[PDB]
């Protein structure tokens, strides 16, 4: 029994938990794509002020 | 120029909208410890995991 | 043995890049049965030729 | 009920709080607006002189 | 002098029309953080892209 235990807890983990090291990289992909929009976001607002003069 | 729309800032907003929800999706992955938190994350995988934590208890 | 000897089989057979198969022998020098022309100049022929050998067992 | 709490939580964020940056190209917007009804108020009322000559 | 037409500001606005439908597509790649975002930028491309993206998953 505790044999099959060991096996089926290792099964279930290898679907359910996350790999904490593949995972901070998409978390780190999106944190600097997020800071790359807010960046470009007010050069798009800055950008109609041209005309105005 | 067309001052009334600003086409370009709502592109930079609406990817900005996108970026910020996968963002927020790596937050639970990371804090719980889990691959798999809500319905929709992995159906399947959810259904065989149950099944699993059923047979471990 | 027949494991592993399937699983060389299987790699050839299942290499690919762009649905190209590379493992089979497509772009040897003997009996190819394509070119893999890499065209790395600005002009009509600066093109140069690439050959990767059959690799089943 | 803490599950409950902020799924209820989420939803009434979703629909009360607004978007801090799709609210910015908003605001941008209307006061560049201002600017240009502004100047071109100013033309208007400089054009009623041309006449007294 | 002619007064009826301004050729001058009427190149002048032709010019700054393509330059700001580039100045556009350049904050549309910055803010997205991809070189191709819509159809047309590179065809061939983004087929290309979409089928690696098909694999990678």
């Amino acid at each position: 029994l505790m044999n099959a235990y060991e096996n089926t807890q290792a099964s279930e983990s290898r679907i359910r938990d996350t790999d904490m090291a593949e995972q901070m990289t998409s978390f780190t992909r999106y944190q600097i794509l997020t800071q790359a929009a807010t960046s470009m976001l007010a050069q798009a607002n800055m950008k109609s002020q041209s005309v105005m003069r | 120029m067309i001052i009334n729309h600003n086409v370009s800032a709502i592109f930079a907003h609406r990817t900005l909208k996108s970026n910020d929800a996968n963002l927020s999706k790596d937050i639970e992955k990371l804090s719980s410890g889990m691959r798999i938190n809500k319905a929709g994350d992995d159906a399947s995988g959810l259904a065989v995991s149950e099944k699993m934590r059923t047979q471990i208890a | 043995v027949s494991q592993l000897v399937d699983e060389i089989d299987r790699i050839a057979s299942q290499a690919e890049f762009n649905k190209m198969k590379l493992l089979t022998g497509a772009f040897a020098r003997l009996n190819p049965t394509a070119s893999m022309w890499f065209h790395i100049g600005a002009n009509m022929h600066q093109r140069e030729r690439v050959y990767i050998e059959t690799m089943n067992t």
